[PDB]
């Protein structure tokens, strides 16, 4: 159906993928998780 | 030297848990009832 | 330190007008097989559960992570109802940290399970004199199931040199003994006091009282403090806020979606000045702060 | 899913154009599952289907946009007690067509979006894209970590 | 003990000093099997 070929690299994740680890509101703090 | 060696020797205390060895507790119990024994060991070793 | 006693009581629950479908999940005509256990999403309903006192009764009502007597004063987040039919001697396998055919290959609860397990005898609904063969259970999987994982695929497995089906039929006969009689199992799973909730107990929420020491109850989270308006912006997935210690210092009101700061009532150092006893009974009190 | 064919159940989470739908069914998937002309060409059949509902109502058109890349949409998918947790954040990221391929700098927090009770073993996953009417791929890129 | 899944079902299965989910990864020393017949309401008495 599709025969267009593929193209892949190996970039680095520069501090990407950070998400909120819990549903608690926090402000002006540094928290370990 | 005696303080450091006493710190080493105090790792053999059960602290009220079923064993003083973490490996024994993890091998015998699942993570619902190994947790309390591990917490007892953590409290005792932090106290030491 | 100077203590201020609470005077009023503030209850704030989200406004819900519907009862939870107890008749839909407990009085359903058909129940799923344990290998193909059905999960039902429960949301926007009032978990009264005292409407079940008139009709149904349960042989097993073990609850995990929560007391049974505290269910009426709580709100529940991400509620699911898992329903299946299992044999009478396999009801005890529906528990955290269990082994057996059902717990390994059909239905596994998490080790840190929060919720309640309900079960009742389902004879003369799922058993016949000639035998009911509409219910199946897995016998082999090559791998134990992870918690809340479902496997409905049809495949065979090798017994000696032959190949037999991995699904075995339940034989449910009338008058077969209580351990071999069919049992209907309902598993309720939720999380508590950490996220916005839409399933709550019947509590008759009151008005908001601010700038006073009150006993509050926000979505099941009880406590004592002073409620004040907050310039905090909750991000629509947050219900409670915490300070540098694990203490709820702010809360999103479930009716009017505004954040209220929670402040402790007791504050301020107090010292007393006295001469000796048997010299005077008069004292002087130094109120710091 | 695990094997992504009709002997096991699979999760189908996608945007049809007006809604975000999740389908946990036993799909006889196409050899290449892909949208052609804003029409689904994903599966031949789906029979034993345990979950089928819409998660959100967002208006995503199938219109090609000329120019450079405009936004980045980051996702975190993780399994927690049989449920697929989705974390999501979208940020403006102007990247040229022939420029060096790299992720943006800084930290963008992903908010928790959904908890989908799939109840499945997930060991593999595949990406669904859409082409033009003549089945030609568009200008896009995705990153997997 | 998974060969008993095909034929045998137990109304009582309680383990002491060990989690039941950890039985497949363990080795056992000085194993004994005590077997007898009691009444239905006397099964609860077979416990420490
Ligand atoms: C969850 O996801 C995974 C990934 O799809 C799925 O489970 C894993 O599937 C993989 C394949 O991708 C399996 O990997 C292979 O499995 C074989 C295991 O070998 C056992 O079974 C053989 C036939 O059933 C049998 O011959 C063999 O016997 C050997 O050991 C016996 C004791 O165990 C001994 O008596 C015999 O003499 C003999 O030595 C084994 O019992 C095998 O081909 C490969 O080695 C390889 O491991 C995994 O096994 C699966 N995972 C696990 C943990 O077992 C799974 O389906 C997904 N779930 C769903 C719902 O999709
Ligand atoms: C398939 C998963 C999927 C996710 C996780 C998703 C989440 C998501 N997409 C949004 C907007 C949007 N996001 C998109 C499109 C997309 N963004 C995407 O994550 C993807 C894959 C597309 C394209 C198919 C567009 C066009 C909007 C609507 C913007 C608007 O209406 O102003 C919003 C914001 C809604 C609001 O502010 O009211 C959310 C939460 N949308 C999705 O379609
Ligand atoms: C569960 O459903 C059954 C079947 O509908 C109900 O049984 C009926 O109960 C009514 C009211 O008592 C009787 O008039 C009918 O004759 C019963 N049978 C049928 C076939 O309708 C049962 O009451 C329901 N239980 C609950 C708690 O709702
Ligand atoms: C999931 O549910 C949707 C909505 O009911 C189904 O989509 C419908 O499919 C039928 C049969 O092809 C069409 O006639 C309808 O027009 C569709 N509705 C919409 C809103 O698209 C969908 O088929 C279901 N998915 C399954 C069964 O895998
Ligand atoms: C299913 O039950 C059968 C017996 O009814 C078991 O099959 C026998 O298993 C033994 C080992 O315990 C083999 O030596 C025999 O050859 C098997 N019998 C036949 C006829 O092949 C079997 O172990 C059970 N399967 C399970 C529990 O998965
Ligand atoms: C012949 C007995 C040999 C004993 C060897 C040492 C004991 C270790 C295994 C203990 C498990 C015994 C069978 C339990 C079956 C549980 C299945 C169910 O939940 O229904
Ligand atoms: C019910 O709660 C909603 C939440 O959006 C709120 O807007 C509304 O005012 C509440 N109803 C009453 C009568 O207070
Ligand atoms: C299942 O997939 C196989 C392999 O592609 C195919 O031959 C068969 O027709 C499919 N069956 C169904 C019911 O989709
Ligand atoms: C899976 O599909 C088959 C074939 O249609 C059917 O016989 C079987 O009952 C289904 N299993 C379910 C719905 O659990």
């Amino acid at each position: 159906n599709i025969t267009y070929g593929s193209h892949h690299l190996y970039v680095s994740s520069r501090t990407r993928g950070v998400y909120y680890p819990d549903d608690a509101f926090r402000s002006s703090t540094n928290v370990l998780h | 030297a005696q303080a450091l060696n006493t710190l080493v020797k105090q790792l053999s205390s059960n602290f009220g848990a079923i064993s003083s060895v973490l490996n024994d507790i993890i091998s015998r119990l699942d993570k619902v009832e190994a947790e309390v024994q591990i917490d007892r060991l953590i409290t005792g070793r932090l106290q030491s | 330190n100077f203590r201020v006693q609470p005077q009023d009581t503030v209850v704030r629950f989200p406004n819900i007008t519907n009862l939870c479908p107890f008749s839909e999940v407990f009085n359903a005509t058909t129940f799923a097989s344990v290998y193909a256990w059905n999960r039902k999403r429960i949301s926007n309903c009032v978990a009264d559960y005292s409407v079940l006192y008139n009709s149904t009764s349960f042989s097993t009502f073990q609850c995990y992570g929560v007391s049974s007597t505290k269910l009426n004063d709580l709100c529940f987040t991400n509620v699911y109802a898992d329903s299946f039919v299992v044999r009478g001697d396999e009801v005890r396998q529906i528990a955290p940290g269990q082994t057996g055919v059902i717990a390994d290959y059909n239905y596994k609860l998490p080790d840190d399970f929060t919720g309640c397990v309900l079960a009742w005898n389902s004879r003369n609904q799922d058993a016949s004199t000639s035998g009911n063969f509409n219910y199946y259970y897995r016998i082999w999987r090559s791998e134990k199931l992870r918690p809340f994982e479902r496997d409905i695929a049809h495949y065979d497995y090798q017994v000696g040199t032959q190949f037999k089906s991995s699904l075995k039929n339940y034989g449910f006969y009338s008058s077969a003994g209580d351990s071999h009689q069919p049992y209907r199992v309902v598993v309720l799973s939720f999380e508590l006091l950490n996220a916005p909730a839409t399933v709550c107990g019947p509590k008759q929420s009151t008005e908001l009282i601010k700038n006073k020491c009150v006993n509050f109850n926000f979505n099941g989270l009880t406590g004592t403090g002073v409620l004040t308006d907050s310039n905090k912006k909750f991000q629509s997935f947050q219900q409670f806020g915490r300070d540098v210690s694990d203490f709820t210092d702010s809360v999103k009101d479930p009716k009017t979606l505004e954040v209220l700061d929670i402040t402790p009532c007791s504050y301020g150092g107090v010292s007393v000045i006295t001469p000796g006893t048997n010299a005077s009974t008069q004292v002087a009190v130094l109120y710091q702060d | 899913g695990t094997t992504l064919d009709n002997d096991t159940q699979s999760v189908l989470l996608y945007n049809d154009g007006t809604h975000v739908r999740v389908e946990v069914c036993t799909f006889h998937f196409c050899p290449t599952p892909v949208f052609s002309a804003s029409s689904p060409h994903l599966y031949s059949s789906a029979f034993n289907c345990t979950l089928n509902y819409t998660l959100a109502s967002v208006r995503a058109d199938f219109t090609e946009v000329d120019g450079s890349f405009k936004t980045i949409r980051e996702f975190v998918f993780k399994l927690q007690d049989g449920s697929l947790n989705v974390y999501y954040a979208s940020t403006s990221y102007v990247l040229a067509i022939g420029a060096t391929s790299q992720l943006p700098s800084g930290v963008t927090p992903l908010v928790p979006l959904w908890k989908i009770p799939i109840g499945l073993n997930i060991t593999n996953f595949k990406t669904l894209v859409y082409l033009r009417s003549d089945n030609t791929p568009l200008q896009a890129a995705y990153v997997v970590g």
